[PDB]
């Protein structure tokens, strides 16, 4: 019927042979066929695929990770690793790389496998630790809130960093030393952008939003080798609900309260209600202006980034942490949680601009100088590199992030930051 | 390099079913534990000769060191020595076999070794779960396995035993009436199993 | 500018476009609203094929009863005329029971005959999908049912 | 056993004797203090048991089995699967699936046909499987709607006792495609596909069930490799047809096109919350089922329909774990059975079927079934 | 507040931001402590409330231009009346003598435009 290739229909004997419903497309080629009744039409060559318009080759056709078709020969770069688009199949590198255990809102958690649950809870618990099993401890961390039963504006959380020496308290907004770890050569307080990212050892690092997000970066060492409120950190991710005592629990309250340090605190109660909380469910106005405004997420500024992380989770954070927290004037338990869903989109290369003059302003002008003059020293700055060399650490230390949003002092290479005076002086000036 | 006198360096995979009945008490589970670290320490620790698993088994196999898993032989002593102590009020020779027959040998890769289960028994398995004990020694048996059954305790059922080794041509019986003969008799034990060396 | 459809007569429609029909539902069937975005929606319910009442529902929790007896309600209670709120003030035009939302843009009208109205605004051109046909300048095109199939049985796309 | 906290003060009040652990509210010894799971307090000793797997509870600790249990994938509602590791997850797709295919050694290759159930966009369930068994020949089972089954296209009586097949009515109206104790398929005719699988399978599966393995992050695996971040682009890739549109914007809440069903789906999809499944609350978290439920009730012609489906759906999730809930009054939705036959939640399939009596040397290696079974003696 | 009583502007706070589901935007809160400064200046008694956590209100984007930063536009709590711009050179009699808000604190010659928001030398202006 249509040249160059010959045209075949089907052998008529049981209806067996592969017609034009069967097409193999190189997506479809791998593919099991079709069940359908032989059609009695063309198709392709034997050891070729009618991808695209038509026949294309087979060990030519393109691969896809987000739909989009990669060529063969192509590459992408997911996570720390690599691949290639060969044989319509991507032939990826192995490097487990860092994981991070965020403490998402006012009562969420990140695990490191990646679940992500809810567990409301007043007492001093386990993030992090080492002290599993058999092997030997080597750092614990606590994430102690305070007055955060239910995600509420009066809630500041305290964390405890229980590091080979000595607590690295994180109360407030600040770092307090109550002791010296013994080991000072590998202690690094790098205060960058929003953040006062910590280098606490060769592979734990801390970074903090100094209000209520947490997070906590490993490395292939502690793979498998940590518990507490971050899962295992063993790839899989079904198990990272196992209690103290070693158990997979199936509510995450139970799973979190078996971890509570001080037994006799308090057992965060199984709250029956599933979703908006507190004023939402019973306010309409309120779960409805909630759900409206925590939509930004989708917006058009992250419809880039809602591919590459998925928002639902950030969504659920949203709506939670707005309905309970009663917002008055510090409307920041919305916007943390915007915060935090940008972090982790920039954490992939996709640096998004979302505050406004109007919709969670953020300001930089009061340590831009207001002595006198208020010269541009200090920008606010969506990517804002967050380990700079500078007065304090003129070495290139390595940082657990890549650019982390918040005030960031553009200087030209001369002057460069520095620290105290928190302006970019002469590199004479430093010690 | 042998610890003590022997080291069967031979293609071999071998795998543990240490009880966890209670019929073993504390010590006398740890005394089951000092045998087996004793025993591996004889061996060839590694994938390209020996083979080491360890399965607990309380009523469901608690497999704590897989026979494909690659780490250094120091590392798993100390994963066979931590072997907690279940305490279980009945175990289940049955169901410890289907585990082994079904997850742990079911998946052939190098025929160059033998198959080899030591199930170390303690306590008598109830009736109504011996439904397929048969069928799964047979299943074993059609897979290349040879089953070393030793009867520890005085409790331990001993009809299922010298019936595996009914049902099989090398399946031998080490029926001992203490933990303690399990030191007596570890060289005896050792050089049994060298004896069928797939080499 | 702004279309209008009025479902007036006895069991009578008349799309955004001019293509009209006879249909006597009973199951309140979608008026107007855009199929993608939908943030509101008229639904004009129907009794024994009969029109009764036109509820107004924006997005998923304001619920607005109209009636053509005069009667309102909240979707749970009865609420007097004048009746201003979140939108939606709902008056009496000309002896006509007038609903009025501007912020979205329409307006429902339902006279003593009972014929109801509605007069969309033009951002919905092309956007419309409700039972009113898509607000296109082509008229001949206003039977698309919900599942996305242009009929041409009036029943089956008004069902 | 959080040490080099206590370090506050001294306070002069009272304590355990010597060695005594404080308990609860009792000083009890050492050893009797009991492991903790679910809020429930247990001897030592004490033998909880998961699914296949065993947990005692030795001191202070639960020594938990570690074997593999039966996947299931099941498929219920308005695209609602659940791979083998459970991933409760939604993908409404109109075109046919691979649902689960042995990709190694190929011996099964179900395929789901998915089509538009109702006037909402997101309303899409499977209405029919292609069971493909390449073991028996080249077989093509066609479990159809209405639960049809046809092998080869001609149609087939049931029960049939092939070679391995073993198509056979359950207690309620569903085919249980057997196999050689490997698959039990089960399907209703509409929607449900229960494909029990047994550990052999374990990391050997494809198409949406996805891997088996036993870890979630992995079950977005298309047969390209790189998992996929978004449910659409996992589901597309998973595509028989090189025609049927492209999924795009799996829709999350159809409860926004009905508004007037808001009311009905909040409040009736709440019994899952409610304390008449607190029972099975610990068994399973009701979130992905209160969530299907929801989008089932506010999508679907049918509201009570769907919320039937998903409600019991939920229940056999609990009945498969243990915990075995009532769920069954007017209110809520009843099984309604026919003349002579009963209701009698939990029976027993064996004794009945008079084909059994034909056949005494058949076994009954079967569980309750909440079914529509004779009354004694009948 | 010894010059003028807050009481009635602590009726409207504690109204009007209960009433308020204040999502991300926080102005229901911040408009009357703001209306409350306004009239606090209104009587010379300028104060700076504004805060970075405390209703923020930042000028970036206003110096954000394609020649990098300009560093002009900024947030001054009081800031003047009126100023003779390039659209409004002659002087205006404005009812109030201080409004906050951004205002570029341009250098003493090339006064502020009006469409490019930008201060320039008063010949490139009509
Ligand atoms: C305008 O038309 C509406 C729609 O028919 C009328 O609403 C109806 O009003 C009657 C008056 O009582 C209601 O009857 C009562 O219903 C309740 C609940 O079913 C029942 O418990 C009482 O015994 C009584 O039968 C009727 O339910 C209601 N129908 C609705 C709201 O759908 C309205 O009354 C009419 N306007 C006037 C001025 O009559
Ligand atoms: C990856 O590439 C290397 C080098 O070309 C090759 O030896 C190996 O087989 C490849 N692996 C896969 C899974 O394609
Ligand atoms: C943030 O800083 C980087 C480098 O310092 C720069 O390339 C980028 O444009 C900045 N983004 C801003 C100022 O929004
Ligand atoms: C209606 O929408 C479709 C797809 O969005 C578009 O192709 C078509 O042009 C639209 N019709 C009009 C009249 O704009
Ligand atoms: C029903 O099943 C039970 C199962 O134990 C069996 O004993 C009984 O004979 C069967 N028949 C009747 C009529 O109960
Ligand atoms: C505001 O402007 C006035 C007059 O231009 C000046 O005196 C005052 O210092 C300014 N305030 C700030 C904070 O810049
Ligand atoms: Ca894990
Ligand atoms: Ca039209
Ligand atoms: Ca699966």
């Amino acid at each position: 019927c249509r040249p160059p290739m010959v045209k075949l229909v089907c052998p008529a004997d049981n209806l067996r042979a592969e017609g034009l419903e069967c097409t193999k497309t190189c997506q479809n080629y791998d593919l099991e066929c079709m069940s359908m009744g032989c059609v009695s039409g063309c198709l392709c060559p034997p050891g070729m695929v009618r991808h695209e318009n038509r026949c294309v080759a087979l060990e030519r056709c393109p691969c896809f990770h987000q739909g989009k078709e990669y060529a063969p020969g192509e590459t992408v770069k997911i996570g720390c690793n690599t691949c290639v688009c060969r044989d319509r199949k991507w032939n990826c590198t192995d490097h487990v790389c860092d994981a991070t255990c965020s403490t998402i809102g006012m009562a969420h958690y990140l695990t490191f496998d990646g679940l992500k649950y809810l567990f409301p809870g007043e007492c001093q618990y386990v993030l992090v630790q080492d002290y599993c099993g058999s092997n030997p401890g080597t750092f614990r961390i606590l994430v102690g809130n305070k007055g955060c039963s239910h995600p509420s504006v009066k809630c500041k959380k305290r964390v405890t960093i229980l590091v080979e020496g000595g607590e690295i308290e994180l109360f407030d907004g600040e770092v307090n030393v109550k002791r010296p770890m013994k080991d000072e050569t590998h202690f690094e307080v790098v205060e960058s952008g929003r953040y006062i990212i910590l280098l606490l050892g060769k592979a734990l690092s801390v970074v903090w939003d100094r209000h209520l997000s947490i997070s906590v970066v490993l490395k292939q060492t502690y793979q498998e080798k940590v518990c507490g409120l971050c899962g295992n950190f063993d790839g899989i991710q079904n198990n990272d609900l196992t209690s103290s005592n070693l158990q997979v629990e199936e509510d995450p309250v139970d799973f979190g309260n078996s971890w509570k340090v001080s037994s006799q605190c308090a057992d965060t109660r199984k709250v029956p209600l599933d979703s908006s909380p507190a004023t939402c469910h019973n306010n309409i106005m309120k779960q409805t202006m909630v759900d409206s405004s925590c939509r930004i997420l989708t917006s058009d500024v992250f419809q880039d980034c809602n591919k590459l992380v998925d928002p639902e989770p950030y969504l659920d954070v949203c709506i939670y942490d707005t309905c309970s927290c009663e917002s008055i004037g510090d409307c920041a338990c919305f916007c943390d949680t915007i915060a935090a869903y940008a972090h982790v989109c920039a954490q992939h290369g996709k640096v998004v601009t979302w505050r406004t003059a109007t919709l969670c302003p953020q300001s930089c002008e009061e340590r831009n100088l207001r002595e006198n003059g208020y010269e541009c020293e200090w920008r606010y700055n969506s990517c804002a590199p967050a380990c700079q060399v500078t007065c304090q650490h003129p070495e290139p230390l390595a940082c657990p992030v890549q650019c982390v949003e918040g005030c960031h002092a553009h200087c030209p290479p001369g002057k460069i930051l520095d620290e105290l005076l928190q302006t970019c002086v002469d590199p004479e000036d430093c010690p | 390099p042998p610890l003590h006198d022997f080291y069967c360096s031979r293609l071999l995979d071998l795998v543990f079913l240490l009880d966890g009945s209670s019929r073993l008490s504390e010590a006398e589970f740890e005394v089951l534990k000092a045998f087996v670290v004793d025993m591996m320490e004889r061996l060839r620790i590694s994938q390209k000769w020996v083979r080491v698993a360890v399965v607990e088994y309380h009523d469901g196999s608690h497999a704590y060191i897989g026979l494909k898993d690659r780490k250094r032989p120091s590392e798993l002593r100390r994963i066979a020595s931590q072997v907690k102590y279940a305490g279980s009020q009945v175990a289940s020779t049955s169901e410890v076999l289907k585990y082994t027959l079904f997850q742990i040998f079911s998946k052939i890769d190098r025929p160059e070794a033998s198959r080899i289960t030591l199930l170390l028994m303690a306590s008598q398995e109830p009736q109504r779960m011996s439904r397929n004990f048969v069928r799964y020694v047979q299943g074993l048996k059609k897979k290349k396995v040879i089953v070393i059954p030793v009867g520890i305790g005085p409790h331990a059922n001993l009809k299922q035993i010298r019936l595996i080794e009914k049902q099989a041509p090398e399946n031998k019986a080490f029926v001992l009436s203490s933990v303690d003969e399990l030191e007596q008799q570890r060289d005896e034990i050792v050089s049994y199993l060298c004896d069928l060396a797939p080499e | 500018s702004t279309a209008r459809c009025s479902l007036f007569g006895s069991d009578f429609v008349n799309t955004f476009d001019g293509s009209m029909y006879s249909f006597a539902g009973y199951c309140s069937y979608l008026l107007a609203g855009g199929c993608q975005k939908r943030s509101f929606s008229i639904i004009g319910d129907f009794q024994n094929g009969k029109r009764v009442s036109l509820s107004v529902y924006l997005g998923e929790f304001f619920d607005i009863h109209l009636f053509v007896n005069g009667t309102v309600t909240q979707g749970d209670q009865r609420v007097s005329m004048p009746y201003a709120s979140k939108g939606l003030y709902l008056e009496t035009e000309a002896g006509y029971y007038k609903l009025s939302g501007e912020a979205y843009g329409f307006v429902a009208r339902i006279d003593g005959s009972g014929n109801f109205q509605v007069l969309l605004s033009d951002r919905y051109f092309n956007k419309t999908c409700g039972l009113c046909g898509n607000f296109n300048i082509f008229a001949e095109d206003d039977f698309m049912t919900q599942e996305g199939t242009l009929t041409s049985d009036p029943y089956d796309f008004a069902n | 056993h959080i040490n080099e906290m206590c370090q506050e003060r001294c306070v002069d009040g009272c304590s355990c004797p010597e060695g005594q652990l404080l308990d609860e509210g009792l000083c009890v010894e050492s050893t009797e203090c009991p492991c903790v799971h679910s809020g429930k307090r247990y001897p030592p000793g004490t033998s909880l048991s998961r699914d296949c797997n065993t947990c005692i509870c030795r001191n202070s600790q639960w020594i938990c089995s570690n074997e593999e249990c039966p996947g299931e994938c099941l498929v219920t509602g308005q695209s609602h699967f659940k791979s083998f590791d459970n991933r409760y997850f939604t993908f409404s797709g109109i075109c046919q699936y691979l649902l689960a295919r042995d990709c190694q050694d190929h011996s099964f290759s179900i395929v789901i046909e998915t089509v538009q159930c109702a006037d909402d966009r997101d309303a899409v369930c499977t209405r029919s499987v292609t069971v493909r068994l390449p073991g028996l020949h080249n077989s093509l089972v066609k479990l159809k709607h209405g639960a049809g089954v046809a092998m080869d296209g001609q149609d087939v009586q049931l029960p049939l006792l092939k070679g391995d097949l073993r198509i056979q009515h359950t207690v309620t109206a569903s085919v249980r495609l057997s196999y050689g104790e490997d698959l039990q398929m089960d399907w209703d005719g509409r929607g449900r596909l229960l494909v029990k699988l047994s550990p052999v399978y374990a990391g050997k599966t494809c198409g949406l069930c996805g891997n088996y393995n036993g870890n979630q992050g992995d079950d977005f695996l298309t047969p390209s490799g790189l998992a996929e971040p978004r449910v659409e682009d996992f589901g597309n890739a998973w595509k028989l047809h090189g025609d049927c549109q492209d999924l795009q914007k799996q829709h999350s809440d159809p409860c926004a096109l009905n508004p007037r069903m808001t009311r009905f789906s909040e409040e009736a999809c709440a019994v899952l919350t409610s304390p008449t499944f607190e029972a099975c609350h610990r068994a399973v978290s009701p979130l992905p089922y209160l969530r299907n439920c929801r989008y089932d009730v506010c999508s679907c012609s049918d509201g009570r329909e769907c919320l039937c489906g998903a409600l019991a759906s939920y229940a056999a999730a609990c009945a498969g774990r243990g915990v075995r809930v009532a769920w069954r009054e007017p209110g809520r939705c009843e099984l309604n059975c026919p003349k002579g036959q009963v209701y009698l939640q939990c029976g027993t399939p064996c004794n009945l079927t008079c084909r059994s009596l034909s056949y005494p040397d058949e076994e009954c290696n079967e569980a309750c079934l909440e079914g529509c079974f004779c009354p004694p003696g009948l």
